[PDB]
């Protein structure tokens, strides 16, 4: 009724979506962005990808939705299919690895001014920094900025608009905390070109990683393993008759570890972390085998402990006598007392390069807990 | 107003433009079309089969006579937007690195300049069969060469002229990209009896190779090699730990043996060369043998490895006479031959080790040449 | 009867994407139900499924109740998907994949208007599972499905039974079991605070699993294991002197066995979920074997070693006899082996404990959740 | 302007599109097939699975698009999008495994009279028998049958180039292969109406040498230890124990060997020659351990009055080293001389065998390059 | 010229591709199936997924395509391709995985009168049974279920063609091999309605599995152990010498059936047997635990092993005496007796479990090979 025909009509006739909003030679089309992040299904801290969901909230005005009695009249606030509207080929830049996805054939917001809204569900894949430096006890930012694609400053304008946490929904379940998320706006201007570029809106990320698995494991052996290394060192004062027994374990506890040294490099380059880590490791345990090399070394350090009836009664007990002065000198080696040293050397030695990977190991975290 | 719904009627783009029909001012020469190339990053590498994942912007050019406007079109905005299938476009191929369709550097917006010029360039993510060849692993690491062009149109439908790679290299490759050289050309060739297609040939000169498996990789072997290397020094301080001794071998064989095992893996993820290869394996063998030697060397030699006084002369006799089986092991012992022994082992370990380094640096030299 | 007059006549004024609403205060009528048919992959660790779900979809448009050439024809009608009203499903909580085939097929539209339909999607979600979902009472599976267009003041979602199932068609191959399907029509107001409800679809599982096969890989080869080390144990009473380092050979055989069990299994729940506490049994129990295990050498390492011419010669010599009986007096003090034996039964009974305070706590954990 | 707007208008006005360039039933329009390869990328050996690239140069006569003045004679040769034209929706017999990336929907060479040109590169998923029957040195040949999957030749006739082109026109210099020749031959099989497919032949050679080089050396350097335990015996007898340490080494060994070799046939498997063999001469070294280990154990033990006291001294020393005398008679060397020697025969013959079998392998079954 | 494009364009004008075919209500649109698996590509039991070659034949009849002179009179059967045609919604009940393959825009064939077939060369994704009952050597029947997928008895209904085995095209290249397979028809009506719902093809796929190269590796192992084992025995009554030896092989064969253990539980993994399968290994291998355990512990069994110058004399004598009584004494504690006793104590037992290993092993190869 209410010139029903002549009112839906006239909308479709003299109106365009191909085209955007644009106002005189000025501000560009005033784009209102934001991320409205509720949930975190996956992503992966070794190849640094994330695919969440955030509501891209959109808001930005039109004119040309603006109207009389006879739309406004109608029902105030009305929402137009998407379709009619300029949609930004928005996207993250050295991020964006993925689609964003549920945002086609959607609603938009009009109203009878002409504001309008349309927050999408959007779900996607990303890809940002974490390197090796991404689980540390001191985190590392990922800088994500976002903003038009192939518009440049002369069309389309974007802008913050709130400042809103990471955590305000990050992933509980996640492998990793969060401590702050900032965002703020900008206009990037190349020295290339004198002229005025797209705007954007860059995140970053700042959250500590590393749950405490691989952790309990490290340390796990490598107590374990200081302790057959204990015994390593104890074992020739309390069972020197076992110094090849000594050898077996050292066959036993290095290919444990260049064993341990495997799954390393598997879950390593399976989940990222800055080298400077493995290298507490590195030299600690080759200290291990530094001092096996000389303990065991030294271990085996020595030679070899690793009338005329009358007569020959004499050949005899001299027979004798020759023999224990000999069997004197074995043991002339094996004095049991450097041996006290060797363990007590290096049992001080790694409570103290121990208490050195301790060191550093906690001075970090006195640094990270921060 | 000016003209304008008349104008844009009369361009009509899709309906008063041929958008079929490719804008040559007809049968001549060509259409003045030019490409350039820029890297925004490389995702993947892939040397053993010469395969490369890279993004690029394709940014093209080519003037659209039809597309100049009027005042209320061309000076009503001296620049606007057209969607591609209201936009002529080049059909750019990747000469020999599209064997793996362009994305999402297809029918995208493209850029309206007033007087017909036109610009689109989007983005490239795309795949490529790079010239790794065997010798992309030599120091040098090849030269990947690279050509982009309208594939379609040819020298008199269309003529397109010409940047570093590692403008946009990926850190986080496991190779360094050294240079980047743009030259385009045209070219006809023995089977065509006509000249077309002008491209963009982009070679890309790099080099890779970590600093990282000589870490973990040749620790072990000095490691390694002073157990083997002690393994002639041990035999003095106390060879009779034979069996334990035997020991070491069994440990450090199986070792030795899947050290090698981890080192094809990463090789079948990397065409990996004869030259270096050898030295690694060749080397542990070179202790291998030594084990072998080490059996044999550690376990060689044949045996190391009046009637009270008839009594008692009865002793005397067991005496000496077990003496002489002592002593026939002594003979055997071979001590005097000890330090040869580990100090030739010093020498040959030394020899080779040095041999290596030696070797190393003889290529080492010349490519720095 | 004028069947093709009739058929021309509202597809004159026939209008698409319009809602079949009587009026606007007061929506329309939605049906829905799903019905279980597939649970393709449950990735727990992750809380993420997928599962072919049988959409009943329904809803009310008298916008084409026909004549005596349509309706009364045949009470039925099979009419193209972008024909009607259709409801763009999703699972809040849970789709994070769009549906596959769950749309675009033939829908029903009856002779009054009564509207039906039902495509089959195969489609992941992210149900609960977080850190839980592995014990012996189970977390329930909530997901929550409505079409993630419009909201309830114009579109109402309707559903029956909240108590009777999920085991339905609950896959006989999973490695998993279902107990209870629960599900509750609702409106829209969550912890986000959104307004404007748009009713959904609730979606309880609380489902049971762990029918273990791992189980006595587990348990016999622990059994073996502990007899092994009770070997190591007991075997020594039995053994003889070359027994020490026979000893030593297990122990390196012993946890040659362990950590490549500790890699094993551990791969095992990073490909699947995770879960603590028959974790905490298994490393510890596991941690104590290994404990009194090279306990044992430190027990076979404690001990101190065990780890007239004629008669002033026969004198001396008398006295080699007694005086080497001094030496392997020695042997005696040092090797009486109570610490030994004793040893045997310590870990014997150690092993009871360990064994019970496990296995009993495992009758627990199967118990209380029972 | 001769009738420009005219022919041009005309022709859109009478052409048809979806029509075949022939006239009914007869000896319908010949295409002309003909495919510049680029090169190659996998070669799934083991599946017989192959992904190549070629050109698919069509081209026949458009007698219904032979033009006039302006685009007939104005240009002979204009550029103009497919689409319009029966394309070869062609499937492969054997291969033809997936679809088709830059084979369809790409503009053409259309000239004067009618001839159309269309030379598209394409990437195409195929399959052919390169069975498990790809590695032997005689190697084999495959069919590979191009031919659409709704049309049947009755409105067209396919038509070839050269049949020796070669395949190694664009053989991928990646390949760790190489090629004698390929065979192209025009196919009709009765069992089907549709004339169809053609039979491309494929007699590929794949002769990657690279780790049967340090196989050999396992064969060889096991061999070391091996003779070596063999070897070892008259060598060091008290190899006794030392050698049953060899083969618990030397079979675990081997059999990580066996780990290696199913996971890497896995992907590129063909006959058993080498593992035929090598299984055996595998089961050799491996019995003729064990056996010799038999040889080891075969051995049960080894695996006046003044004066009386003097006569009973006499007799006790005597007395008993004739019992380990005994065991002298009993442990003396023929066995292990003898069969270091059944060793000689047997390792050096069963060597020289494959050896042989191998040389035989590489030489003999290498000319069927045909 | 004969009414040529009166003839042609009247067809298209009053002709509604979308319209069934309904003829009254009664039969509903009489439609028949027809399968036909050229060949299958792949699958995989564990996953029990396919992908197999189908050409369907699918039939039925528009008595509006039937012709006069001007159509039938032109060429009586001729080709008119798909889209025009209403395709049924066919679908595999309990399968269906994956759309069908090359279904979309083929042609068909319209005869003189109207009759009209539809047989497209398809290749698509399955999903049928395969339980952990499919590779059992008593196999399992893979029940697939095919009909009409939103249309009723009432508005249509899918019919059967023909029998035909599932071996006659049958994948040589399956690690499975076929017995029968059968399919009947039926239409299912539910208790639910009063209705008479769709009909159905239900497929049943009787095959057996397990390709013979795995039978071969494993059991010879196990003979291979059973000799080790078996020299388990022989080694120790024959010489006790190298019981600790044997401590080694002890540990180097367990873990050779532990790493066994990694291997065939994901070829279990790798493909579903019947767990009862499993308990051929569970007891065999166990028992190799039990026995050893007890055969080790008693290898171990045992204690230790595993006038005046006259007078001088006699008090010399007297010492070497009772020493020569306890060398007796440890050897009265490895006695050689019932060595021989558990060597074919076991052996029987060894050759009763083996033999009845090869009981159920021959028993249900009685079953399966007939």
């Amino acid at each position: 009724s209410e010139h029903e025909t002549r009112l839906v009509a006239n909308l479709l006739e003299n109106y365009n979506k191909v085209i955007r909003p644009v106002e005189h030679h000025t501000h560009f089309v005033d784009i209102t962005v934001g991320l409205q992040l509720i949930q975190l299904i996956n992503v992966d801290e070794v190849n640094q990808i994330v695919e969440t969901n955030v509501r891209l909230r959109q808001q930005w005005i039109d004119v040309r939705l603006r109207w009389n009695p006879a739309d406004y009249g109608g029902i105030k606030k009305i929402r137009l299919p998407s379709d009619d509207v300029w949609l930004p080929d928005l996207v993250l830049y050295n991020n964006a690895d993925g689609d964003f996805a549920i945002v086609h054939m959607t609603k938009l917001l009009l109203d009878y001014t002409g504001k309008i809204m349309w927050t999408p569900p959007a779900i996607f894949k990303s890809y940002c920094e974490i390197i090796v430096t991404h689980f540390p006890f001191d985190q590392q930012n990922c800088t994500m900025k976002l903003g038009i694609w192939t518009y440049d400053g002369t069309k389309v304008s974007i802008s913050p608009e709130s400042d809103r946490p990471d955590l305000s929904t990050f992933m509980e379940s996640g492998e990793w905390v969060m401590k702050d998320y900032r965002g703020w706006k900008h206009w990037v201007y190349y020295t290339c070109c004198p002229d005025t570029p797209y705007l954007d809106i860059t995140y970053h990320f700042i959250m500590q990683r590393i749950p405490l698995y691989f952790v309990v494991n490290v340390i796990i052996p490598c107590l374990l393993f200081s302790f057959l290394t204990v015994l390593v060192f104890y074992l020739p004062t309390d069972s020197g008759e076992k110094m090849t027994l000594s050898i077996s374990v050292l066959l036993s506890l290095t290919v444990f570890l260049l064993v341990i040294v495997e799954l390393i490099p598997s879950t390593s380059s399976a989940v990222p972390l800055i080298g400077k880590y493995m290298l507490f490791t590195m030299i600690f345990v080759i200290s291990s085998i530094i001092v096996t090399v000389v303990v065991i070394n030294t271990h085996h350090r020595s030679p070899s402990t690793h009338s005329a009836i009358e007569g020959v009664k004499y050949i005899a007990e001299h027979m004798k006598s020759d023999e224990e002065s000999s069997n004197a000198a074995e043991e002339w080696k094996y004095v049991a007392m450097v041996i006290d040293h060797i363990l007590l050397c290096v049992f001080m030695l790694i409570c103290i390069i121990g208490t050195v990977s301790v060191f550093a190991g906690r001075l970090i975290e006195l640094s990270q807990e921060g | 107003v000016n003209e304008e719904e008349r104008l844009i009627n009369d361009l009509l783009i899709v309906n008063k433009y041929n958008k079929h029909v490719r804008p040559v001012k007809h049968n001549n020469e060509v259409v003045n079309i030019a490409l350039s190339l820029t890297l925004s990053n490389l995702i993947s590498l892939k040397e053993t089969d010469e395969t490369l994942t890279t993004n690029v912007w394709m940014d093209h050019a080519w003037y659209d006579h039809r597309l100049t406007w009027n005042a209320s079109e061309y000076s009503d905005i001296s620049i606007l937007r057209l969607r591609p299938e209201l936009i002529w476009i080049p059909d750019i191929v990747l000469q020999n690195n599209n064997d793996g369709q362009y994305n999402v550097a297809y029918f995208c917006n493209v850029l309206v300049r007033p007087n017909g010029y036109v610009t689109w360039l989007p983005p490239a993510i795309f795949r490529s069969s790079c010239p790794i060849n065997v010798l992309y692993f030599p120091f040098d690491w090849q030269n990947c060469s690279l050509k982009f062009t309208a594939l379609n149109y040819n020298a008199n439908e269309i003529s397109m002229d010409l940047i570093i790679d590692p403008e946009a290299f990926t850190e986080n490759g496991e190779w360094e990209i050294i240079h980047k050289p743009a030259k385009k050309n045209i070219y006809g060739d023995k089977f065509p009896n006509g000249t077309n297609y002008q491209d963009v040939t982009f070679y890309l000169i790099i080099r890779r190779k970590p600093l990282f498996y000589v870490i973990n990789f040749i620790t072990p072997c000095v490691l390694i090699s002073f157990l083997a290397a002690l393994a002639f020094y041990l035999p003095a301080e106390s060879g009779e730990k034979m069996s334990t001794a035997i020991c070491v071998l069994l440990a450090q064989a199986v070792f030795l043996l899947l050290t090698s095992q981890r080192l094809p893996e990463t090789a079948l993820a990397v065409p990996l060369i004869g030259k270096y290869l050898m030295f690694i394996m060749s080397l542990v063998t070179g202790v291998v043998v030594n084990c072998g030697i080490v059996l044999n060397f550690h376990f060689r030699t044949p045996s190391t490895h009046s009637g009270i006084d008839s009594t008692n002369y009865i002793v005397k006799q067991i005496k000496e006479k077990n003496a002489y089986d002592e002593e026939v092991g002594n003979w055997n012992l071979v001590g005097q031959t000890i330090d040869r022994l580990s100090m030739f082992i010093i020498t040959p370990v030394m020899v080779l080790g040095t041999i290596f380094i030696f070797v190393m640096g003889n290529f080492n030299r010349p490519p720095a040449k | 009867n004028e069947e093709g007059r009739l058929i021309e006549k509202l597809l004159g004024d026939y209008d698409k994407r319009i809602k079949p609403a009587k009026t606007l205060d007061h929506v329309i009528d939605v049906t829905l139900k799903l019905t279980l048919t597939n649970l393709i992959s449950l990735n727990e660790k992750e809380e993420a499924l997928t599962t072919n779900v049988w959409i009943e979809i329904q809803w009310n448009d008298y916008r084409l109740s026909w004549n005596t050439s349509e309706y009364e024809g045949i009470d039925l009608v099979r009419i193209p998907s972008e024909l009607l009203w259709l409801p763009d499903v999703v699972l809040e909580n849970n789709v994070d994949g769009q549906f596959e085939v769950a749309y675009y097929a033939n829908v029903l539209v009856y002779n009054d208007g009564s509207m039906y339909w039902l495509p089959p999607a195969i489609y992941r979600s992210t149900c609960p599972i977080a850190v839980t979902y592995f014990p012996f009472d189970w977390q329930n599976c909530s997901l929550v499905f409505r079409s993630q267009t419009y909201n309830a003041h114009e579109v109402n979602l309707q559903l029956s039974a909240e108590e009777g199932i999920d085991p339905e068609d609950f896959t006989e191959n999973g490695e998993w079991t279902i107990r209870h399907r629960p599900a509750k029509k609702n409106y829209n107001w969550q912890l986000t605070k959104d307004d404007i409800d748009f009713q959904e679809i609730i979606f309880f599982l609380i489902i049971q699993r762990k029918p273990l096969f791992y189980i006595i890989n587990i348990i016999a080869p622990c059994v073996l294991i502990s007899s092994l080390v009770v070997l190591v144990y007991f075997l020594p009473a039995q053994a003889g002197g070359q027994k020490c380092t026979l000893s030593i050979s297990v122990l390196l055989a012993q946890t040659i066995f362990l950590f490549l069990i500790a890699q094993k299994v551990p791969e095992t729940s990073l490909n699947v979920p995770l879960i603590g506490k028959y974790l905490i049994f298994v490393m510890f129990v596991s941690l104590v074997i290994v404990t009194n295990c090279v306990i044992v050498l430190n027990v076979s390492l404690r001990t101190p070693n065990t780890h007239s011419c004629v008669e002033a010669c026969n004198f001396i010599a008398k006295s080699t006899k007694e005086q080497n009986d001094s030496g392997s007096e020695n042997e005696n003090w040092v090797l009486i082996g109570k610490v030994i034996d004793k040893a045997c039964f310590w870990i014997a009974l150690l092993l009871f404990s360990l064994g019970t305070l496990a296995i009993f706590l495992t009758g627990h954990l199967n118990q209380v959740p029972e | 302007s001769v009738m420009e707007d005219t022919l041009l208008s005309v022709l859109f006005e009478n052409y048809n599109p979806k029509v075949r360039p022939s006239q009914t039933v007869g000896d319908k329009v010949t295409v002309r097939v003909g495919l510049t390869l680029t090169s190659l990328l996998i070669l799934n050996e083991k599946n017989e699975e192959m992904t190549t690239s070629v050109f698919l140069n069509l081209a026949w006569t458009d007698y219904r698009l032979q033009w006039d003045p302006a685009a007939y004679e104005g240009i002979k040769d204009l550029s103009i999008p497919s689409d319009d034209v029966w394309q070869p929706d062609i499937v492969l017999m054997n291969n033809n495994d997936g679809s088709f990336e830059i084979t369809l929907h790409v503009n053409v060479l259309v000239q004067h009279t009618g001839a159309v040109s269309w030379h598209p590169s394409a990437i195409y998923r195929s399959s052919c028998t390169i069975k498990v029957m790809y590695f032997p040195f005689d190697w084999q040949n495959c069919t590979m049958v191009f031919k659409s999957y709704t049309y049947d030749t009755s409105e067209v006739i396919l038509q070839h180039a050269l049949d020796a082109m070669i395949n190694q026109d664009a053989f991928t210099e990646n390949g760790q292969w190489s090629i004698e020749h390929k065979p192209s031959r025009k196919n009709w099989r009765s069992d089907d109406p549709s004339y169809e497919d053609v039979t491309f032949y494929l007699i590929i050679q794949r002769k990657p040498l690279f780790y049967i080089v340090y196989t050999i050396v396992p064969c060889i350097l096991i061999s070391i230890l091996a003779i070596l335990v063999f070897y070892l015996p008259p060598d060091a007898g008290e190899k006794m124990s030392l050698s049953i340490s060899a083969l618990l080494a030397l079979t675990v060994f081997l059999l990580l060997l066996a780990d290696k070799v199913p996971e890497t046939s896995l992907s590129v498997p063909i006959i058993i020659s080498y593992l035929m063999f090598i299984m055996i001469l595998v089961a050799f070294s491996v019995i003729l351990s064990v056996v010799v280990l038999n040889l080891h154990h075969r051995s049960p033990n080894t695996h006046e009055a003044v004066e009386a006291i003097k006569y009973i001294a006499e007799q006790l020393e005597s007395a008993s080293e004739f019992d380990d005398l005994k065991k002298d008679w009993q442990y003396v060397a023929m066995v292990a001389d003898r069969l270091f020697l059944y060793i000689f025969i047997t390792m050096c013959s069963i060597g020289t065998f494959s050896i042989f079998l191998d040389a035989s392998h590489n030489v003999p079954p290498d000319n069927p390059f045909a």
